[PDB]
């Protein structure tokens, strides 16, 4: 029952948009041999065991998932997601493209707009992976709409954190030459300057399967 | 004025769901408080026994019930949303057996209460469930598991946690607890944990609310390794484990 | 079901005038052999009225618990002693469920006799559900129905169902007379089962004799 | 700001509205009694309805059902809300019966109940339930157990209770007397004289007792029995 | 297993200008074994209109009370006694309503509706309602008709007995059903000679032959 | 209110916001020649890091000789698309032929009609401009809006700034058109109406049919349109 | 694949054989024909195979989904049996019930292809071998005997039931009951001579 | 001012949505019917201002049945779909009964319809026949109540021919005798002359038990009359 | 914030704890006609009066039948009251065809009563305002009515909204009914209700009272049109 309005915009919509606006920031750069990603975990204390709580999650063997809203959305949309990539992997033999993966789960999104006594998703998700036809990094918006980006974030005060990425990124960037230039786009960007493996990042990793780096891991780069 | 909190699933001009946001104050509102904390093959509930605000049986009012022989769980906020989240599952986590053979793992019980959960949430069928509370139970990796799970979705899974009215003055001091047994002698695991964990999880209740804490109103539950069975411990060991502050 | 697997024998409904008399062996033959010999037929539905089985056992609990639980609902609203569930309700209901059964293919196998006190002129406004001198009747506030599987029902003044039907009812259709005394029944009974334990292949001792009267639903059990 | 008007609408104090005026409903209807006994549980239900009708018959209006031989339940609200629970709670044991040939128990009934008064409150559409049971029984070898069911479940198990329009008058009335060991035949002339006390020589007070050792199963009220009332002491 | 078995009866159905005559009797048999000797076939449903029927006693039973909630229904709704030309069309559906399945119990209608006209309806089990004169149905139908019909239609050149009072052709029923117990077995004792007359219904009964 | 209540002037609430709320959206162009049909696009630059070189969400295709340029909300445009595609295979599932523009469009603007007529829901925030060959009537472009009202066409230009691009097709547009010289004329279209003199060429794309028997039907790349903006600067079809 | 119940003075017993032969050959040699639900009662069963292993699985969903109902520690036993009965309103399959309880001492009650009314039963046997021991069975059994009794009356029931049948098993299992839950899973591999 | 819902009460114990419909069939043509001792007759007006029209598609008298007539008033849109399923029960009635059904028990199956709880029909009818015991005469409301009239009288000019029948009824009036009656009345509320186009009597005999639409020709020798 | 919120709508409750939309349909039954209702030892009359709405009217019924031995009548809307009856009469008449025994009364009451009940929890389906009166015998003759809300009380002697009030206070110091075992003075009292509590000046009875009788070897037998205007509508 989200209607219109005289101005000619949705406003239920309007309103879905301001909450991934105040939310955890998610950063996804894609590159020429892999697409990174990630996440500012706000740890709000030393009690919630980094295992359980995620924000990277896997939808297949090669494809990965962000989040960027409502906690408790984190999983209705995976469910789908992950059973939209097991009845393409029923029929097709193969594996699920990005394109045919992201243009279900924006179907799956835009049913819940129009859709009489329903709420829109609090979300914009960025789905990453490795395709047939090269790297992707999509980016899912609570209108429905998705769009293909290169590199972008979502999170609280998007305005001047794409700044950082439309000055400093290039064309031709590895995969691990742009794991610091995301890093800067998080620590030197806002608050969270402690950054002692409170970031959650994945990659391509040069067409392997989807790889979820680990604390010590990132701490090889968290020195810079 | 009229604001937009009218219904569930209509979200306001900053985007906050006020009607998610409202149901978490109704379980701050029944003042009852549970602490449950996992430390090493062990974890425990710790209730509180009290009616959510004469002649009442005070053995039958409880805020622990097992879900399964393995599973055990706490409940807390209204006592009508309380006794039918339980019945949501144990009807789910015995459906697992009929459809999975495995019994249920602690992590997926939790996740799948999530689910129904967020679809009462998206959808203006029914009314939020205003209650709240801790999954225990060990899995077949032979390690314990916490989850903790608000009237919205969550799955977030604490070694120690708070459940209740009293979330807002308790990190600070289970933290605390919490580092009286992480960087402290931690000499071994002689399989005491329940004079090792518990003892160290009442002395924590103690520290949140000023009573003498009766042991006739307090009530706890083990479902360490070589049990299993998510046992509510008898009133002579609890009023026991009482005497061991001094 | 399909095919008698567990068939019973033939029961033997006498009406006289202290009460109704029944009477069962406890032979459940498995088809060719006796497989148990100590179950019981002849139950008790209410305080005034029981019924019996022939055909197959197995059959006559889906038959049993849908009447037991007929005379809890009419208990719990026993508002007068006259609300009491009459034998005719009762027969006439059996009726019905084999008629419904009828019309599909499925008949449940059973020949159930159904007896009891048609009346409310002796005092029991008081039911022991989980557990002193008689009473004349004037005989027609005794019903004794049959019900076959095909749905035949009707009530007479003595029947015998299943197989004793070719050999009982011959020797009681001339030998029975009215107002018969206590001694004067089970005399009658002792006698014509005797010829249906030489002559019926699925037949035994253990005569489980039940007898309706004002002021209860006994039991007894002789040996012959 | 009117936040009280469905009942899916939490308030934002935290509170469930529109499920809290229903205890306001039932505080305006006729009251209903029970209590521990070491012989049984005996029942009570005043129907102060006398100053309108004077025309229903004596032993008419009658506030005691069973389910079987072993449970009561009264009512205390909505009368006419309180038969779809009883259809519903009868149901429950039928359903009981045919899938475990057995009594249904106590600790599963009242469960079971709570669950279906609670089920309408969730709902958008439905109107909640406006009526408070009383669920009891006597079993043999252990004593009697009383269950109070509220609106918004709430299953409580008691050894005296009392909701109606006197709720915070005769529990006072209760706690004088040690009832968990006296019996039944003489609390039965007590229960007769609190009522005196809060409003006439009527017998518009039908109650049944469970067990007098009875074969402990539901009996009548037994006029007998209560025509000699102590109307003075 | 077969759900379709025949208890074994007959009805006479006679008419005239102010009477009909409906005789039954009681015997019902089983497969080969007599039960009981008291099951009435009749049943009164107004105060000038009865049905007879002889199937099996499960479609019989079942269809005499159908009708009769159909035809209590429709007088408290019409406030008038429905006559045998409705009541005649309304078994018409109610047999057609299970054309799949149909009821194995042929009936017959009798009754008065205007001031004399003693009409008689009879037919199969399928539900092709045909108005008759004198009609036969039942066990004994292909042994009592033939006799039926040497009494209303004509075959002799001298069209003999003209007139046909009431008292005379009562004891002309009871010849036919007695002439129907000595050559056929389902054929009862037990008969119930019903008469409508113009003020009502009659239960004359006569005990026959016991075989 | 909802869109089953009218309006006392006699138009609707939502089905006239959905009108409006496409002029808040970037221009498209249609063009019918006399090889065949052509369109244009306007991808509207949230930023400069979209892909811009492999995809675009202004021109889509519906079937191999059937095409439509959307114009409108992005979102509830690939409903549609999901929606036409079916219909354009269901056709050829039950007659084993192609489907006819005309047909599709009664197909799909029912599906337009019937949300703004029950259910309750909001209507379809889209309009486009669908064109194909067919062997009944030749090339066709037709044009639907959110009512479902269509009607066919030469040239339009839904989006923003509709009558000022529509007006640059009024006189420039001929009868005989060539497809280099219908491609020069929805050229200067699709620039002026942005205000512009010059496309940045990351910016418009343009699709064409002509049916050379087999229906090639090819799209534009990023580099093929640069001969086609260098041809506007020495030949100007100017604003006028 | 004969099974036999025989009841103690205090407990009860079970007996099967393992052999679940597949058309005059072994396909699952020393498979298990007795079942656990809880620790108070067990379910063997036999004849067709096909449908076992799903009536086996319903009662165990029904039997957790019930304990939990009424507490942690408390199950009870006929209802759980009936329950079994109703799920036969086919699939033919000759079933034993037996187990302590807490109303009565012990219980064991047949069921047979779709009648569970064999309460109170004594010396419950059923199988395809059952045919072959049922004399044997009512010629040696008293009314009150001991653990090593049953122990020994049932291993040459066992041992006759196999010596003279094609569907033999290889080593039987033998299940007791008691009050403390004893249900050690005495197998014995030794055969007749 | 409730008027949200409605199936809404009133605090003095009434309904809101169905009187709303109450005024709304005095708006429609008059109608007038006579119920005598050997008959039915019934009449109405025929507003056909705009010549341009066929002059018989509109009709205010239809038929339910052979037997049974009767007339419309307030939302014709509405009221042809009364008397389209009034056309079916009363047929499907001889379907089942051989009898013609009692109007008895078709105008309590044409109140029933009226008891969607959509939203209620606001339509008045004038149902008359002669099924058996003689001739009736109901009239029906929106509303439910089902009152058997002798004569009555629907429209938007209902008030005037009220008192008018009721200083005119007599019980031994043949058809010749209220068939002027018919008339009278219809001449004092018209805003025209009772020409032989404006007036669509039609009548159900007791002999024949049928209706039969009194043509154009034969409503001029009682139209000419004078009463 | 009160007096106009918790007013429409069948779902909210009152703060003092009053469901005022059920409330008002109690109240909607005061505005039909009148009827009362004698219990008698063995025989039950119910004096129903009809409302001829004009002079070329014809008085609508009131009392109904439902079977041999059942009989109501309705004082309310003749909307729900008409449903109620063929509900009851569905009922009533399956029980005389799936069994044989006449259906019990008060379990037939039960059964309408519950009917109420359904229609007072859904938001959709309004109340049935209609007061009911069902009158019946069949060991003992006994006498139930109903309300919007689910009741049920053995009444003795009853009244139904016009002047109820004047009629209650008659029958409240006229309990010598039970011992009026003559149906002559039983009706003659039925009616004296009616006369001493009609309106001011209005025609006492001319043939517009309807009256039905109910007993022992009595069935659901409507008084004539003839039997009551000779006495008993001439003893006053």
């Amino acid at each position: 029952l989200t209607t219109f309005s005289p101005t000619g915009k949705l406003v239920q919509i309007e309103y879905a948009l301001n909450r991934v606006s105040s939310s955890s920031p998610a950063l996804g750069i894609r590159a020429k041999n892999g697409v990174i990603i990630a996440t500012e975990k706000k740890s709000p204390n030393e009690l919630i065991e980094e295992n359980s709580i995620f924000k990277i999650q896997q939808i297949s063997e090669h494809i990965g998932i962000v989040y960027a809203g409502m906690p408790g959305d984190f999983r209705v949309l995976l469910k789908r997601a992950r059973k939209e990539a097991i009845r393409y992997s029923l029929q097709y033999g193969s594996e699920i493209l990005v394109k045919e993966l992201v243009k279900i789960i924006a179907s799956i999104v835009q049913e819940f707009t129009q859709t009489g006594g329903v709420r829109p998703f609090g979300l914009s998700l960025l789905i990453c992976g490795v395709d047939v036809y090269g790297y992707h990094l999509y980016q899912i918006d609570p209108s429905g709409c998705y769009f293909n980006w290169m590199a972008t974030c979502v999170g609280k005060d998007y305005q001047n954190n794409m700044s950082f990425l439309e000055k400093r990124y290039n064309k031709d960037i590895e995969i691990e030459d742009a794991i610091h230039t995301a890093i800067l786009t998080l620590k030197e960007s806002y608050e969270g300057v402690l950054n002692e493996k409170n970031i959650e990042i994945g990659v391509a990793y040069d067409n392997k399967p989807f790889k979820i780096l680990t604390q010590n891991e990132i701490k090889d780069y968290l020195i810079e | 004025q009229s604001m937009y909190d009218r219904h569930l699933t209509i979200f306001s001009p900053d985007g906050n769901l006020y009607q998610i946001e409202y149901a978490i104050k109704a379980v701050k509102n029944t003042n009852i408080t549970s602490v449950g904390v996992k430390g090493e093959n062990c974890a425990v509930i710790i209730s509180q026994k009290k009616m959510a605000t004469k002649l009442l049986d005070y053995n039958n009012i409880t805020n622990i019930y097992n879900i399964t022989d393995e599973i055990g769980c706490s409940m807390v906020g209204m006592p009508g949303d309380c006794l039918s989240m339980v019945y949501k599952a144990r009807s789910e986590a015995s459906e697992f057996l009929y459809s999975n053979g495995y019994n249920v793992n602690a992590e997926t019980l939790c996740r799948n209460i999530c689910d129904k959960i967020q679809v009462y949430t998206q959808h203006a069928y029914m009314r939020l469930h205003a209650c709240s509370g801790m999954i225990i139970g060990i899995d077949e990796n032979n390690k314990p598991e916490l989850f903790k799970f608000d009237p919205s979705g969550f799955c977030a899974g604490y070694r120690a946690c708070v459940i209740g009215n009293k979330e807002q003055e308790s990190i600070s001091v289970l933290e605390r607890l919490l580092e009286k047994r992480k960087k402290k002698i931690q000499q071994e695991t002689i399989d005491e944990d329940i004079r090792n964990t518990t003892i160290l999880a009442i002395e924590a209740l103690q520290t949140i609310l000023a009573f003498d804490l009766k042991a006739s109103e307090i009530e706890v539950a083990i479902v360490s390794t070589k049990n299993r069975n998510f046992t509510q411990i008898s009133e002579k060991e609890i009023d026991n484990y009482l005497t061991y502050i001094a | 079901t399909l095919g008698p697997v567990v068939t019973g024998t033939s029961v033997i409904a006498i009406k006289y005038k202290h009460g109704i008399m029944i009477a069962a062996d406890r032979k459940a033959s498995y088809g060719s052999y006796a497989k148990f010999q100590n179950v019981e037929r002849i139950f008790k539905i209410n305080n005034k009225t029981v019924m019996g089985f022939s055909g197959e056992l197995a059959d006559a609990q889906y038959l049993h618990e849908l009447l037991t639980r007929k005379n809890i609902n009419n208990l719990s609203e026993k508002k007068r002693k006259e609300d009491m569930y009459t034998p005719q309700h009762y027969h006439s209901y059996v009726s019905r469920v084999f008629y419904v059964r009828k019309n599909r293919i499925d008949p449940l196998f059973n020949n159930i006799i159904i007896a009891g006190i048609n009346s409310q002129k002796y005092d029991n406004n008081d039911d022991n559900v989980l557990l002193e001198e008689y009473k004349e009747i004037h005989k027609d506030d005794l019903y004794i129905g049959f019900v076959d599987m095909h749905g035949t029902n009707f009530c007479d003044d003595y029947i015998t169902t299943g197989y004793a039907r070719y050999f009982a009812l011959t020797l009681l259709r001339d030998h029975y007379k009215d107002n018969m005394t206590e001694e004067e029944a089970r005399i009658l009974i002792n006698e014509c089962l005797r010829i249906l334990y030489f002559r019926d292949a699925t037949s035994s001792n253990f005569i489980q004799i039940v007898k309706v009267t004002s002021k209860g639903v006994e039991y007894e059990e002789p040996y012959i | 700001a009117g936040y009280d008007l469905s009942v899916s609408t939490f308030s934002p104090d935290g509170r469930l509205y529109q499920v809290e005026y229903i205890y306001k409903s039932i505080n305006n209807n006729n009251t209903a009694l029970c209590l521990e006994c070491k012989d049984g549980i005996i029942c009570c239900c005043i129907n102060s309805n006398m100053d309108k009708n004077k025309m229903i018959k004596k032993n008419s209006y009658n506030r005691i059902y069973h389910v079987n031989n072993n449970i009561i339940i009264t009512y205390s609200g909505f009368d006419g809300d309180a038969r779809n629970i009883i259809d519903r709670a009868r149901s429950e044991a039928n359903t009981y019966y045919y899938n475990f040939h057995t009594n249904i128990p106590l600790h599963i009934l009242v469960n079971r109940i709570s669950l279906y008064i609670h089920a309408y409150t969730l709902y958008w559409h439905m109107r909640p339930f406006a009526a408070s049971i009383i669920i009891s029984s006597f079993n043999e070898k252990d004593k009697g157990d009383i269950y109070c069911i509220e609106p918004n479940g709430a299953c409580y198990k008691y050894s005296g209770i009392v909701i109606g329009k006197n709720k915070e008058m005769f529990k006072t009335e209760i706690e004088k007397k040690d009832y968990k060991d006296i019996n039944v035949r003489d609390a039965i002339e007590d229960i007769y004289k609190f009522i005196l006390t809060s409003n006439n020589l009527q017998n518009l007070v039908n109650f049944s007792w469970i067990c007098k050792e009875s074969s402990y199963e539901f009996q009548n009220i037994h006029e007998e029995i209560l025509t000699p009332a102590l109307n003075k002491a | 297993w077969y759900p379709y078995i025949d208890n074994g009866g007959t009805v006479i159905g006679l008419t005239g200008k102010d009477y009909v005559i409906l005789a039954a009797d009681t015997r019902l048999s089983l497969s080969y074994s007599i039960y009981t000797r008291f099951c009435p076939k009749i049943s009164k449903l107004t105060d000038k209109c009865i049905i007879g029927s002889s199937g099996m006693q499960s479609d019989i039973k079942t269809l005499h009370s159908l009708l009769q909630k159909k035809i209590q229904l429709f007088v408290l709704e019409h406030s008038h006694y429905p006559d045998i030309h409705v009541i005649a069309r309304l078994l018409c559906v109610i047999l057609y309503s299970r054309r799949f399945f149909p009821y194995y119990a042929f009936n017959i209608l009798a009754g008065v509706d205007e001031n004399n006209k003693g009409v008689l309806y009879n037919y199969d089990s399928v539900g092709s309602y045909c108005e008759a004169t004198h009609s036969c149905v039942g066990s004994g139908s292909q042994l009592i008709l033939p006799i039926l019909d040497n009494r209303v239609e004509q075959k002799n050149q001298l069209i003999k007995n003209t007139n046909f009072n009431l008292g005379d052709d009562i004891n002309f029923v009871k010849d036919a059903i007695t002439s129907a117990t000595e050559r056929d077995i389902y054929t009862g004792d037990k008969t119930l000679i019903y008469v409508i007359d113009k003020m009502g219904i009659n239960v004359n009964t006569l005990d026959l032959k016991q075989d | 209110s909802r869109t089953t209540t009218f309006s006392p002037e006699g138009r609707l609430y939502q089905v006239e916001y959905a009108l409006e709320a496409i002029n808040n959206a970037s221009i498209t162009i249609g063009l019918i020649t006399k090889d065949g049909v052509i369109l244009g696009a306007d991808k509207v630059f949230i930023s400069k890091l979209i892909d811009k070189a492999n995809n675009y969400e202004k021109i889509y295709k519906i079937d191999k000789h059937i095409f439509c340029g959307v114009a409108g909300l992005n979102a509830d445009a690939n409903i549609l698309i999901n929606q036409s595609r079916l219909y354009a295979q269901r056709y050829l599932y039950n007659y084993n032929e192609v489907q006819p523009v005309s047909q599709l469009v009664v197909q799909i603007c029912d599906i337009k009609q019937s949300y703004t007529q029950y259910g309750g829901l909001r209507p379809y925030g889209v309009s486009f401009l669908i064109g194909g060959y067919d062997t009944k009537d030749g090339y066709q472009l037709y044009h639907t809006d959110p009512s479902g009202n269509y009607s066919g066409w030469f040239a339009t230009a839904i989006g923003t700034n509709n009558l000022t691009a529509s007006s640059v097709l009024k006189q420039e547009w001929k009868n005989d058109m060539t497809l280099e010289e219908g491609l020069l004329l929805a050229l200067k279209t699709l620039a002026k109406s942005t205000d512009t003199e010059i496309p940045k060429s990351e910016k418009i794309e343009l699709a064409y049919l002509t049916n050379k028997d087999g229906e090639v039907y090819q799209k534009y790349l990023t580099e093929k349109e640069i001969e086609e903006l260098i041809k506007l600067y020495t030949q100007k079809y100017i604003k006028e | 694949t004969t099974i036999i119940g025989i009841i103690y003075d205090n407990g009860v017993m079970l007996a099967c054989d393992s052999r679940t032969s597949s058309g005059t050959f072994i396909s699952n040699k020393c498979s298990r024909k007795i079942n656990r639900i809880n620790e108070n009662l067990y379910v063997c069963r036999s004849g067709a195979s096909a449908h076992s292993q799903k009536i086996i699985e319903i009662i165990k969903h029904y039997c957790v989904s019930m304990k939990n109902e009424n507490r942690k520690k408390g199950r009870f036993h006929e209802g759980e049996t009936i329950y079994d009965e109703t799920t036969y309103d086919f699939l033919s399959c000759a079933l034993i019930f037996g187990g302590y309880d807490k109303i009565k001492k012990q219980q064991l009650y047949a069921v047979n292809l779709n009648g569970s009314i064999i309460e109170k039963h004594d010396f419950a046997v059923s199988g395809s071998g059952s045919i072959y021991i049922q004399s044997y069975l009512q010629d040696k059994y008293k009314k009150f005997m001991t653990k090593k009794e049953c122990f020994n009356l049932i291993l040459n029931c066992v041992k006759y039931a196999m010596h003279n049948d094609n569907s033999s098993g290889g080593l039987i299992r033998i299940v007791n009951i008691t009050k403390s839950f004893v249900e050690e899973f005495t197998v014995v591999n030794t055969q007749m001579n | 001012e409730y008027d949200r819902g409605v199936n809404t009460f009133s605090p003095e114990g009434r309904l809101f949505q169905v009187e709303y419909a109450l005024g709304a069939i005095k708006l429609g043509s008059t109608a007038v019917g006579i119920c005598v001792n050997d008959g039915v007759i019934l009449a109405s007006e025929r507003r056909i201002s705009s010549t341009l029209i066929e002059k018989d598609s509109v009709e205010k008298l239809l038929s339910i049945d052979d037997h049974i007539g009767c007339a419309m008033s307030g939302l014709m849109a509405d009221a042809r779909t009364l008397i389209d399923y009034a056309r079916v029960e009363c047929n499907h009635y001889k379907f089942i009964y051989n009898e013609n059904i009692n109007i008895k028990s078709c105008v309590e199956l044409i109140s029933e319809l009226a008891l969607d709880f959509s939203r209620p029909f606001g339509v008045a009818l004038l149902i008359g026949g002669v099924d058996k015991n003689g001739p009736c005469l109901w009239y029906t409301e929106p509303s439910g109540t089902n009152t058997r009239f002798s004569a009555a009288s629907i429209g938007s000019a209902q008030e005037g021919a009220e008192l008018l029948l009721q200083e005119n009824y007599k019980k031994d009036m043949t058809f010749e005798q209220a068939e002027i009656l018919a008339l009278t009345v219809l001449r004092q509320v018209m805003e025209d002359k009772l020409s032989t186009s404006n007036v669509e009597i039609c009548a159900i005999k007791k002999s024949d038990q049928t209706f039969y639409k009194y043509n154009t020709d034969d409503i001029s020798r009682i139209i000419d009359v004078l009463p | 914030m009160y007096r106009n919120l918790y007013d429409t709508d069948n779902i909210i409750y009152s703060p003092e704890g009053r469901l005022y939309q059920v409330e008002y349909a109690s109240e909607a039954i005061k505005q039909g006609t009148c009827a009362v209702a004698i219990k008698s030892k063995d025989y039950v009359v119910v004096s129903g009066l009809k409302k001829c709405i004009s002079k070329l009217s014809f008085p609508q019924e009131k009392i109904f039948k439902i079977d041999d031995y059942i009989g109501i009548s309705m004082s309310g809307i003749t909307s729900d009251a008409k449903v109620l009856t063929k509900f009851m009469q569905n009922e009533c008449l399956s029980h005389k065809f799936l069994y044989n025994e006449n259906i019990n009364i008060e379990s037939l009451v039960r059964s309408v009563a519950d009917k109420y009940q359904k229609n007072t929890q859904k938001s959709s389906k309004r109340a049935f305002g209609v007061g009911l009166m069902i009158a019946a015998y069949h060991n003992e003759p006994c006498i139930f009515e109903t309300r919007p809300n689910g009741s049920y009380f053995e009444y003795d002697a009853l009244s139904f909204g016009a002047r109820s009030h004047a009629s209650k206070t008659y029958l409240e110091k006229n309990l010598h009914l039970f011992e009026e075992c003559s149906l002559e003075e039983l009706i003659l009292h039925c009616l004296k209700a009616l006369k001493c509590s009609l309106s001011s000046e209005s025609e006492l009875t001319i043939s517009n009272t309807a009256l039905a009788v109910v007993g022992k070897n009595h069935p659901w037998q409507e008084i004539s049109s003839l039997q009551l205007e000779e006495y008993l509508s001439k003893v006053k």
